[PDB]
RNA sequence: ACAGGUUUGG
RNA sequence: CUACUCGCAACUGCCUAAAACUCAAAGGACUUGGCGGUGCUUCACAUCCACCUAGAGGAGCCUGUUCUAUAAUCGAUAAACCCCGAUAGACCUUACCAACCCUUGCCAAUUCAGCCUAUAUACCGCCAUCUUCAGCAAACCCUAAAAAGGAACAAUAGUAAGCACAAUCAUAGCACAUAAAAACGUUAGGUCAAGGUGUAGCUUAUGGGUUGGAAAGAAAUGGGCUACAUUUUCUACAUAA
């Protein structure tokens, strides 16, 4: 994709190769957004359409306590909430994508719903996807076993270490008087 | 239309089910198929399990049956059996004794021989090709040959006879006839079979 | 297209009634006889006689409450004496219904040679069963 | 292999004349032409000129000879059955050809981007 | 609507308790089997629509039901798949692929500890178990179902299903079966009675095409039919007929052991064999044990015959002959 | 020109 | 791509090229229907063929039409008309005609009744057809704007009340089958003659009564009955004469 030659490092013999100290800094970046999310009380929704890890990620949400989505994306989910959800709902305050090219190697709905409803989105993008409505975008590889069990592990400790830590806080709030 | 897809067909005969311990490939469906609760259609009043009824001569008895005046063709039927019964006691008698060991007088087995004789290999089929219609030969299946070679038998005793000349009279003769190869039937199957011969140039236009 | 005692569909804003909202293959089904009588039997007599004197009353009491008659009526007939079920709306002041009712009770008595009941029930607007 | 195709079409960076003139623009489908009713041959035709020999010579009578009466038949059977286990069986696997029905949801998981 | 629903409550229960007093009965033993019954006597409205009948129920029954909540005073959602449309479904899909990943490892751990203690539980003919409908599965699940993810599901069972199953595996896979209604289409013998010192004494009733007959039969006679008080081949001239009372006879070899008394109204030539046939044969199931019984009701002896004439057309000659239909 | 009306199933 | 000019080996020509007058439009692309005597694919479980049964076209009779013939009804008159209105014509029916009678002439009354007078191309009430085809659709959401469209199940922006379908109901127990139902619309389809009707026409008449006739077949045709036989006809008879 065009958007991505300011984050590829090169090309070895046709296939691109990522720069790790840009990956590493926007990783930083979105762990931080993401922890101080789930630490406010935050909803996050793994928001991710690969028939490959369907089941990894609804176990990480399970253990996380967030939510996920990896089926298909109804029309007016986030839109027309009122009328697929229920009367009155509460949408996402943080929307993740593990894979941002759904099963039509096309960009997914909810990236642009999220702008479109004014909902952060941090975002897995490789060398084909289009960063420029992401919030957080992280250029990596979302097509790699490795890969994606290391970006749900770092999320599952980062979602862990921020609820606690609430709870911590709490636990002190409730001392400090 | 009253039967269900649910309804399956019976089970008439008694020595399927008078040796369950006699074998196992077969017990192995037959302890299902009730386990199944499967239902079964009602039994038929033409079909019992008498040893005595084919069903080939049910079949020719229903082929033969105008309406559904049913005893007339079952007097027709039995009729035409004695009478050829009759004929061939009475070739046995007027025989030596070279004769008797050759001359059969089993009813069913000349109606069954008749039947087998007359009995066609391949027919034609017309199929449209370029706006005209090509008798094509092609295969039959049993079932249409054994239906074939009863109607032409049916429609020649009743079209081909003599208003004097009754039914089972007439039938009595023809099964003779066909028994031993001589018949009209055997006739016409020959002229099919020849006229299947001469078109056997056009077999590459069938496409099954 | 059957269109015996059927109303159509409109765009979707018509209140329509329990009975209009029914086809005619419902009668004994759903919704049930507007009128009761011994004519209609299998043993019985005088089917004509009682079905005019229904027609007659059918189009009496339309003439008699006009535009505060709701639903059509229920016309029952036992010993003798004939029951006139009617829904009428509250248009009408109680002096006028009473003036109404006590006028019908003493024509279409002597009208028929029987007694007649008539029986008001007033609702305050039509009420609907399908969409409105 | 596929033809040449570049300096074929009228575009404004082409200065020669344009050669291949497309009545439809050349885009690749999502989705195959259906095949107008693909069909089969005949069968059996080498068993019944066999059979039909015996009833040319020997005067068309069948207990002449019975061996060419048994394959056909039996020739007869094996193509019936074939006609109705493999139209399952072909239909089921995707060894040789298949049917566009399968071709279209092959093309659609991988469709062509014309756009972005 | 809760208070429009609690009014209701209120109102059911006070016109509950005036029914019992207008009733006269104990309104503490007065249940809905009561209100039932009393509400079909004091408005006998005889429709072909029980629905339509008036009936007079718990609010909680007449009005309908929805979904529960969702989402708590927080506005989180409870379940970790709201955000999926379907909460339940795609949580049972998640649920089963879970098992069966889990299934999966455990089978691929004994193959390679060299360990087949597991069997095929496929095989599901002699118990007559189908998979669910549609129906049978919106009606656990509360919110709608499409048929393609219902084909999914199934097929996902099915897959399932194919593998070794575990202990409680079988339970969740089975837990999803239903089997016949009844699984019990056996039908029921009638006990040997003994009337005016008649010893193996039995009686059947049969039906076919506006033909009813009763057969008295017993067992310690000799072998011959009483129709009607004259003999059965007077009554029955034509061979058909005869052939339809020994049908059942032949198949028991029952001809010289039993002696019954046939009475058949209504019907022909052939529906009177039709019916004393069927009757005979529901009536020698009393004699004979239950795996002949089984052989008679898999041949068609004790199945009546559904076939009657069919209602004329009007514009028809014979509820299927249609008039000539002239093109021009 | 601060412009508006006027083509067409639109 | 016209006349008037200039130039041209061109002489029915070529290049250049107006004006009077007429109109407020003339034009390109697009969205949706309708249409196509341009195409491709799909199946019909009485349906097209491969195939089965019984029928019409051969004879007579009944009955309904198109025609000639009279003073002597009419409508329908391709699928969806032709034993159709009519499950019913010596008078009445009967709205047709010829001879004769009456004109506030059914009602309490009405410078009022009454018309089977025309308009089914003004209607309602009632139906035929596709049609056991399923689609219609208020309220939201989306489109690099939106006239409008909204679908890929290994799923790509679709949710949805209710009306159709379905279920249910009836053929006195299930299932099946049958019955019943089949929205929105096309055929300016049929019905002013079941009935009322807007418009346009009658009032000593296109209104109201009495009597008599409403033929007939040169000819064609639709649908049924009898048969043209031996599985037939007659006799008593449930079917062995
Ligand atoms: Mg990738
Ligand atoms: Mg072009
Ligand atoms: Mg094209
Ligand atoms: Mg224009
Ligand atoms: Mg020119
Ligand atoms: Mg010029
Ligand atoms: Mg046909
Ligand atoms: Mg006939
Ligand atoms: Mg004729
Ligand atoms: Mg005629
Ligand atoms: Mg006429
Ligand atoms: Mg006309
Ligand atoms: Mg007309
Ligand atoms: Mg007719
Ligand atoms: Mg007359
Ligand atoms: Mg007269
Ligand atoms: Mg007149
Ligand atoms: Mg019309
Ligand atoms: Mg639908
Ligand atoms: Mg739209
Ligand atoms: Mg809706
Ligand atoms: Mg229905
Ligand atoms: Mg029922
Ligand atoms: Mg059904
Ligand atoms: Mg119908
Ligand atoms: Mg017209
Ligand atoms: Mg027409
Ligand atoms: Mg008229
Ligand atoms: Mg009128």
């Amino acid at each position: 994709h065009r958007f991505m030659e300011p984050y590829l490092f090169g090309s070895r013999l046709g296939q691109d190769i990522i720069d790790l100290e840009q990956t590493a800094a926007h990783l930083q970046l979105a762990l931080n957004f993401t922890a101080h999310v789930a630490y406010r009380e935050g909803i996050i929704l793994f928001v991710s359409r690969h028939r490959q890890f369907a089941h990894l990620i609804e176990t990480t949400a399970r253990d996380c306590g967030e939510y996920a989505h990896t089926r298909y994306f109804k029309g007016g989910l986030l839109t027309n909430a009122p009328l697929l959800l229920g009367p009155g709902v509460r949408l996402p305050d943080l929307i993740i994508f593990l894979h941002t090219l759904n099963n039509v190697f096309e960009p997914h709905v909810a990236v642009r719903d999220a702008a479109k409803m004014n909902i952060p989105t941090v975002g897995i993008v490789d060398t084909n996807c289009n960063p420029a409505l992401i919030t957080y975008p992280v250029p990596g590889n979302d097509d790699s076993p490795p890969a994606v069990r290391l970006f749900c592990r770092l999320f599952q400790v980062a979602i862990s270490r921020a609820k606690e830590k609430r709870r911590q806080v709490e636990a002190l709030y409730r001392l400090q008087g | 239309s009253r039967y269900g897809p649910e309804y399956k067909d019976p089970q008439i005969d008694k020595e399927y089910y008078r040796k369950p311990l006699a074998e196992q490939t077969e017990e192995e469906k037959y302890e299902r198929d009730f386990k199944k609760t499967q239902l079964i259609k009602a039994a038929p009043a033409t079909k019992t399990s008498s040893v005595f009824e084919d069903p080939v001569i049910s079949k020719f008895t229903n082929m033969m049956m105008k309406g559904g005046n049913k005893v007339l063709a079952r007097s027709l039927m039995t009729q035409t059996l004695e009478a050829v019964k009759r004929k061939q006691f009475a070739k046995y008698h007027a025989a030596s004794a070279e004769e008797q060991a050759t001359i059969e007088r089993n009813p069913y087995t000349i109606f069954h021989q008749a039947l087998k004789n007359c009995e066609p290999v391949i027919g034609l089929v017309p199929i449209l090709k370029g706006g005209h219609f090509y008798q094509v030969p092609v295969p039959l299946a049993d079932r249409r040959r054994r239906f074939l070679a009863m109607k032409w038998m049916i429609a020649e005793c009743r079209e081909k006879k003599h208003r004097r000349v009754l039914m089972p009279e007439k039938l009595s003769q023809e099964l003779l006839e066909a028994f031993h190869n001589q018949g009209p039937v055997i006739k016409r199957k020959h002229d099919m079979h020849k006229m299947a011969e001469a078109n056997r140039a056009l077999a590459h236009y069938r496409w099954w | 297209k059957n269109r015996a005692a059927r109303v159509r569909v409109s765009k979707g804003d018509k209140p329509v009634t329990y009975e209009e909202a029914h086809a005619p293959h419902y009668i004994a089904h759903r919704k049930g006889w507007l009128s009761l009588h011994t004519g209609n039997l299998d043993g019985e007599d005088h089917a004509a006689e009682r079905t005019v004197e229904d027609v007659f009353l059918r189009k009496f009491m339309l003439g008699t409450f006009p535009g505060c008659l709701a639903d059509q009526l229920v016309l029952k007939r036992r010993a003798n004496q004939l029951e006139i079920c009617a829904l009428v709306l509250r248009q009408l002041p109680p002096h006028k219904f009473y003036f109404l009712v006590g006028y019908s009770e003493t024509l279409l008595s002597h009208f028929y040679k029987c007694p007649v009941h008539l029986h008001l029930q007033t609702v305050p607007s039509k009420v609907v069963y399908k969409y409105i | 292999a596929t033809p040449s195709l570049r300096g074929r079409l009228a575009r404004l960076g082409n200065p020669r004349r344009p050669i291949l003139k497309p009545n439809k623009p050349l885009i690749l489908a999502n989705h195959v032409g259906e095949r107008r009713r693909e069909k089969g041959e005949a069968t059996c035709i080498t068993e019944m000129s066999v059979m039909m020999a015996c009833w040319k010579q020997n005067e068309f009578r069948d207990e002449a000879c019975r061996k060419e009466i048994q394959d056909f038949f039996d020739c007869a059977s094996r193509a019936e059955a074939a006609r109705k286990m493999r139209s399952i069986q072909e239909n089921l696997g995707e060894l040789g050809s298949l049917p566009p029905k399968k071709l279209n949801k092959l093309l659609h998981r991988f469709p062509n981007k014309p756009h972005v | 609507t809760v208070d429009f629903i609690k009014k209701q409550i209120e109102e059911f229960n006070i016109g509950k308790r005036h029914l019992a007093n207008m009733m006269g009965e104990d309104p503490e033993t007065f249940t809905q089997e009561d209100i039932d019954r009393a509400i079909a006597y004091l408005f006998p409205s005889g429709l072909f629509e029980k629905r339509a009948r008036p009936i007079m129920k718990h609010p909680e029954e007449i009005f309908p039901k929805q979904r529960a909540i969702q989402w708590g005073e927080d506005g989180r959602p409870f379940h970790f798949l709201f955000y999926t449309g379907k909460q339940s479904y795609y949580s049972l899909m998640h649920d089963t692929y879970g098992k069966l990943l889990d299934v999966e490892k455990h089978h691929n751990q004994l193959r390679a500890k060299d360990l087949l203690a597991e069997k095929t539980k496929i095989l599901k003919d002699p118990i007559g178990s189908r998979w669910l409908i549609k129906e049978e599965l919106e009606e656990m699940l509360v919110e709608k179902l499409s048929d393609q993810d219902y084909a999914q599901f199934i097929r996902l069972l099915e897959r399932l299903s194919a593998l070794p199953c575990g202990a409680t595996e079988e339970d969740f896979v089975n837990r999803f079966r239903r089997s016949i209604p009844i699984q019990s289409k056996k039908q029921l013998i009638e006990p040997l009675q003994y009337d005016e010192q008649g010893m193996a004494f039995s009686r059947g009733e049969g039906k076919r095409k506006t033909a009813k007959a009763e057969v008295v039969v017993y067992g310690q006679g000799s072998g011959r039919i009483d129709v009607n008080g004259v003999d059965y081949l007077l009554y029955f001239p034509v061979t058909q007929d005869r052939e339809q009372l020994m049908f059942p006879l032949h198949f028991l070899d029952r001809l010289g052991k039993h002696d019954m008394t046939c009475a058949v109204s209504g019907g022909g030539r052939s529906a009177q064999a039709g019916a004393v046939r069927l009757a005979m044969a529901r009536a020698l199931c009393s004699f004979v044990t239950e795996d002949e019984v089984e052989w008679m009701r898999q041949a068609g002896l004790l199945t009546a015959d559904p076939r009657v004439r069919e209602r004329k057309k009007p514009g028809q000659e014979g509820a299927r002959r249609k008039f000539t239909w002239k093109k021009r």
